[PDB]
């Protein structure tokens, strides 16, 4: 009694996926001094970005800068598209500062739609942002009007992943209270934020990690490009202050590893698929009304 | 004596090899070849007649192997039995022309179709449009002895069921397959006819090449003996068309088909 | 450390197994060539053609059958098309075999239409991902009608020509018939699907792909029933009064190679080619 | 003496905690966790609540109304911390940095300072003047620099200039624990470079050899970086607590807060008062009299 190769179809799919290559697009929104450049330099283990762009006119115009790179880890290549928001929230008047970013996301969606409008369409330049990380200054107080309205405006264009910048600045109780206030605000304002798919699972631990990830939002981010010894003979990436060392790789000090699980390790494919099946589809429908 | 045996089928069915093996010499080479360009130039079934002399049984016989290249070998076979019918009836008209001729000869060569071997493909399905029409118009114009090509393509039970299906198809279409039971025949003759009739359509396997083990085709998983009775009906068909009924075949082609065409043609001439 | 962006292919594997798979296969040949036995032996399901989905005849009939075949958890939704009447007609003109082409074009048309809808709601792919042409084991040459149809279909669907009932032909006969068929195909410009060889892949898997390409036209046999081997071992195949042929034996048939090129190894690649090259050409024509 | 100090900065700097630490009394509540006590009786023997917290200016947790812009709100809380008896009225700004346009905030703060100047002028130019009238002029002002680590923003510069027009303005780096040693050094250097570039008239720590040396050192210290907490250790030491370590506000290296407190309420208090009262106010009065 011989078998059919139905069980080998997924391994074929894996082969084509790994031999083709991937593309990830992340928009890092926030003000100046939220540890964003350092975060993206820490999440990819490489220096994708810089030193700050600085010493220029104080009135910054909100612009969009895309830093593109090709990264190879295990013979798999990823085109990382780190989009920035220079000058956003860094001015005395920040009204209509959300317009450029949502407009850029809509422009990428329209570009993909027009690539589909091609008569003999070929390989696709997909710059639609698969994730949007909005960084909140660790005020420990609440979300600002600029913050909430920008987040709500861009929550329909693509996936939104709230994060509390420089979360090590806040003490444990203060950061937890800040997280609670942020969650209540985004629940009342009805802002839409990406949630890992746990359904309602064969790998009950995977959907359990989904639950753990969704119970850790807004994520606490602690990023450093320098490593220090822990005192036990192991060098951990960390932020070194004389009172104590804030290790980025310890789950007890930060939620950075959860964010890496959501963004690149575990729920990267899900983010890409949601950005391409939910957001882009709505934009295309409205554009073609 | 002069015997005329015709083979009707498509390229592959194994008719040239069957004739080659039933006579023990290379008489007919495949008229279709291995080129799609070797097919007829008239885009209709053509006739290839080759005369050989075989006297190995000390019964000297003048064989005339007829072949129908082009049958079921083009896309449009809507008239792939018309040329065969025309050939048969023209060969009959020659004999009647000599017999209706004044001061004719002693030996008016009999070029008529004494026997026909219509090769039925081993597909297991009912008769196709081409097969049905050709058997319909060739059963009453000449003596037809059904045979199944590449009977290696059907397991024993598959071959039996396909043979029963073809037998029922013959009965349904009212097709007249040789041998024909008559009243002159004796009892032994009637029972022999019943047996060969139950064998029809035959299931013959042919090979002009000999194999060594411990005549047939030897392959990787299989080894057939063309002269094995528990493997093929090649021996039965051989004996039937060479010895058992050869005389009856040549007599019925001169007594039933030819005299029928004679009556028809002469009646038509009388009317006009 | 190791940033885990090389783990995305594994997430794709998991997604694939979670969402199953779907394969639309076409089978064109004469009635009695063995396209109902080959399919069931390929999918090890004797009822592979029991889910029939929704003044004389002068055109082939296109029959659609949808089944589901699941192995080790993964599930595949198979939709097999069978031609009924090919060759049975004494006309066998372009109109005779046109319905098959029209059906393939209709699948592509439905896909294109749903892709070009304002709602653009979830669409199900019915496009024919492969076309198996069954070639009778005459042993002489590729026939006119065979050449005409295979040329008419070599652009619409991936072409997988096979030599049916190959157990009758001797080894040398099979080789010669295979060579003649391949020569006729190349000189009709009929093009067949070439298995892709992934990069950073095993050289043995590359050799398998090359052999799969260079073994065409294949010589496949079909018998889901079990027969006893001369070794006393029950094996899938056919038993005749002279010998026993085994469908799973590579020495006897290219059945395992066809199963590799059609289901086990390059089913997904066949679907990718059909949805990325053939369908886009159909779209350009419709444009 | 009657001393007046302003505390201005973007929301989330640590002004409330800084004031509580300075007073050693939790007299100012943190937003959203308030209403349990706002201007309660002092927990410090020296601190007295001579006037509860009250709003001096206005220009405009409820999750449904979180989007609404607060605007600006200036509040003066009067206390008596003790000849030594000092009548200290602390003015504070809230809603600055919590809206889209912060021009309203700068306008309101400048207008409050100008109105206090005008009140003092009117009292001076009165036929019957109250010799012991209570001046509302802001003798000193501290601007909190948000811990960006890069430099000064636009709102920062404009607000500091507006505050400098009517009172002495001191650049104070807040939440210095957010910066490591090198990071804090670079941030301070950037702040100084930006104020020099835009010519912000920030206060300068610029008769005795020891006095000159102290002024030089204090100038080199600016902007003053500080860690402040309104929470104390079980022993009674104002401290911050983190999972990786516990910070003490008293520690000299962690915070320059005690030098800042000394200059604000000790050494340079009279200097700030005299400069605001006899240089800024006098020039404003001269300009008004020329008008
Ligand atoms: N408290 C804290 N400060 C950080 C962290 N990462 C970086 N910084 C500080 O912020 C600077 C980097 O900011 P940068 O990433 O360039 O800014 P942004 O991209 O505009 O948000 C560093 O020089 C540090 O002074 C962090 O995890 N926590
Ligand atoms: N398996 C099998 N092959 C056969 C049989 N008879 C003939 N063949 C093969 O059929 C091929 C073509 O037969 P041939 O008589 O030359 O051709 P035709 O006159 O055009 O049908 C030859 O290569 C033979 O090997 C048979 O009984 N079984
Ligand atoms: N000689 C031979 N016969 C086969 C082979 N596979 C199937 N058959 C026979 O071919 C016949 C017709 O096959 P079937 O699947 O019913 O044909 P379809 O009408 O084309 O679907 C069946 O009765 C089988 O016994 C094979 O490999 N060799
Ligand atoms: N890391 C750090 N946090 C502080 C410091 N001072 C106060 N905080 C915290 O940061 C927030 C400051 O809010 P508050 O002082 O009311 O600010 P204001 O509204 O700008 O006056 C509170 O959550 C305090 O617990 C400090 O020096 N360092």
């Amino acid at each position: 009694p011989p078998p059919v190769g139905i069980s080998n179809l997924p391994n074929q799919r894996y082969k084509i996926v790994n031999e083709e290559g991937g593309t990830f697009t992340v928009m890092l929104c926030g003000e100046s001094g939220l540890g964003k450049t350092t975060f993206i330099n820490t999440l990819f283990q490489t220096v994708l970005k810089r030193d700050g762009h600085r010493q220029e006119p104080i009135r910054k115009t909100v612009e969009i800068d895309i830093t593109r790179a090709l990264l190879e880890e295990k013979h798999f290549e990823l085109r990382v598209n780190v989009i920035d928001t220079p000058g956003f929230g860094d001015n005395v008047n920040n009204n209509k500062a959300w317009q450029p970013l949502v407009d850029f996301i809509d422009d990428q969606h329209d570009s993909y739609m027009r690539q589909e409008q091609q008569p003999y369409r070929t390989k696709k330049f997909d710059l639609r942002v698969h994730a949007v990380l909005y960084f909140i200054r660790p005020t420990g107080h609440g979300l600002k009007p600029i913050d909430i309205e920008t987040m709500k405006r861009l929550s329909t264009r693509a996936n939104l992943i709230p994060v509390i910048a420089k979360a090590d600045t806040l003490t444990a109780q203060e950061l937890q209270q800040f997280k609670s206030r942020i969650r209540q605000v985004i629940e009342a304002q009805e802002i839409r934020i990406f949630t890992p798919p746990l359904d309602a699972n064969p790998d009950s631990a995977a959907v359990e990690h989904a639950r753990q990830l969704i119970e850790a939002m807004p994520f606490a981010i602690v990023g450093s490009e320098k490593k220090f010894d822990n005192g036990q003979g192991t060098q951990v990436v960390a932020r070194k202050y004389p009172w104590g060392l804030v290790e980025i790789e310890n789950d007890s000090h930060c939620d950075f590893r959860k964010l890496r699980a959501l963004l690149l390790r575990t729920y990267l494919l899900d983010l890409i698929s949601t950005t391409q099946e939910m957001h882009y589809e709505t934009y295309r429908r409205l554009r073609l009304e | 004596f002069q015997f005329n045996i015709m083979v009707v089928g498509q390229s592959g069915l194994g008719k040239s090899t069957l004739i080659n093996t039933l006579f023990a010499s290379h008489l007919i080479d495949s008229a279709t070849g291995d080129d799609i360009s070797a097919l007829p130039v008239t885009k209709t079934t053509e006739m290839k007649i080759s005369t050989h002399t075989l006297v190995e049984d000390r019964v000297r016989l003048n064989i005339n192997v007829i072949d129908t290249p082009g049958f079921g070998d083009f896309i449009d076979n809507s008239k792939a039995w018309e040329p065969i019918v025309k050939y048969i009836k023209e060969q009959h008209s020659q004999y009647l022309r000599k017999e209706l001729t004044a001061q004719r000869e002693r030996f008016i060569t009999d070029t008529r179709v004494h026997a026909i071997l219509y090769f039925l493909q081993p597909n297991g399905k009912e008769l196709s449009r081409l097969d049905v029409e050709a058997l319909k118009r060739l059963t009453e114009i000449a003596n037809v002895i059904p045979v199944i090509g590449k009977s290696d393509t059907l397991t024993l039970d598959e071959r039996t069921e396909f043979r029963e299906l073809i037998q029922n198809e013959f009965e349904k279409y009212n097709f007249k397959i040789y041998p024909y039971d008559s009243e002159e025949l004796t009892d032994e003759e009637l029972e022999l006819n019943r047996s060969v009739r139950s064998i029809i359509p035959f299931a013959v396997v042919g090979s002009e090449n000999e194999i060594e083990i411990n005549r047939g085709r030897k392959t990787r998983w299989s080894a057939i003996n063309v002269e094995d009775i528990n493997q093929c009906d090649f021996v039965y068909l051989r004996e039937f068309l060479i010895r058992t009924h050869l005389q009856d075949l040549i007599e019925t082609t001169s007594y039933i088909h030819y005299e029928g065409f004679r009556a028809r043609q002469l009646i038509a001439l009388k009317e006009n | 450390g190791y940033v885990g962006f090389a783990n995305l292919p594994k997430q794709w594997h998991r997604r694939s197994i979670k969402n199953g798979f779907s394969f639309n296969l076409l089978c064109v040949g004469p009635d009695g060539i063995g396209k109902t036995t080959l399919m069931k032996t390929l999918f090890n399901n004797d009822d592979i053609e029991a889910n029939l989905v929704k003044e004389q005849r002068h055109k082939v009939k296109i029959k659609s059958y949808e089944s589901v075949i699941e192995e080790n958890g993964v599930k595949l939704n198979l939709n097999v098309i069978d031609t009924e009447g090919f060759g049975d007609f004494l006309n066998n003109d372009q109109k005779s075999w046109d319905p098959i082409i029209k059906e393939i074009d209709s699948r592509f048309d439905q896909y294109l239409d749903a892709e070009n809808k304002i709602n653009r709601h979830s669409i199900n792919d019915k496009r024919i991902h492969a076309c198996l042409y069954f070639i009778e084991p005459t042993g002489h040459y590729l026939k006119p009608l065979d050449l005409k149809f295979m040329q008419s279909v070599y652009e619409k669907c991936n072409l997988i020509p096979v030599i049916a009932k190959s157990d009758i032909l001797t080894d040398e006969e099979i080789l010669s018939f295979k060579k003649t068929i391949m020569n006729q195909l190349i000189q009709s410009n009929i093009e067949l699907f070439k298995p892709p060889i992934y990069s950073n892949d095993d050289a043995e898997n590359s050799h398998l792909s090359e052999r799969l390409f260079s073994s065409l036209p294949y010589a496949v046999i079909g018998s889901n029933d079990i027969v006893e081997n001369y070794s006393g071992n029950q094996v899938r195949g056919r038993s005749y009064p002279w010998g026993v042929i085994e469908v799973d034996n590579d020495n006897h048939s290219d059945f395992n190679l066809l199963k590799n090129l059609l289901i086990k190894q390059f089913m997904e690649e066949l679907k990718e080619r059909t949805s990325k090259i053939l369908y886009e050409n159909y779209r350009s024509s419709k444009l | 003496i009657t001393y007046t100090m302003l505390l201005c900065g973007p929301a989330g700097t640590g002004k409330t905690a800084f004031a509580n630490n300075l007073l050693e009394t939790k007299i100012f509540p943190h937003k959203y966790q308030y209403g349990k006590s706002n201007a309660s009786i002092s927990s410090n023997p020296e601190v007295k609540v001579i006037a509860p917290t009250k709003v001096v200016s206005f220009n405009s947790f409820d999750p449904m109304r979180a989007n609404l812009e607060p605007g600006i709100t200036i509040t003066s809380t009067s206390l008596e911390l003790g000849d030594d008896t000092v009548f200290f009225n602390l003015i504070m700004t809230h809603g600055i940095g919590e809206n889209l346009d912060d021009s309203l905030c700068s306008e309101e703060v400048m207008s409050y300072l100008e109105q206090q100047f005008d009140i003092v002028l009117a009292e001076e130019t009165r036929i019957k003047r109250n010799p012991r009238f209570e001046d509302t002029r802001v003798h000193v002002a501290l601007y909190f620099i948000e811990p960006t680590g890069h430099g000064l923003r636009e709102v920062d510069v404009e607000l500091m200039k507006s505050i400098s027009k009517y009172t002495n303005v001191l650049p104070i780096i807040t939440r210095a624990d957010s910066f490591t040693k090198e990071e804090l050094t670079q941030f301070r250097k950037n702040i100084m470079f930006d104020v020099e570039r835009y010519n912000v008239p920030i206060y300068k720590f610029e008769d005795d050899l020891e006095s000159m040396e102290e002024n030089q050192a204090l100038a080199s210290l600016q902007p003053f970086a500080i860690i402040t907490s309104d929470t104390r250790d079980s022993e009674g030491r104002y401290v911050r607590e983190y999972p990786w370590g516990i910070i003490s506000i008293d520690d000299d290296k962690i915070s320059d807060l005690k030098v800042l407190k000394n200059v604000l309420f000790g050494s340079h208090l009279q200097e700030f008062k005299d400069t605001t009262q006899n240089l800024l106010y006098e020039n404003y009065r001269s300009e008004k009299l020329s008008s």
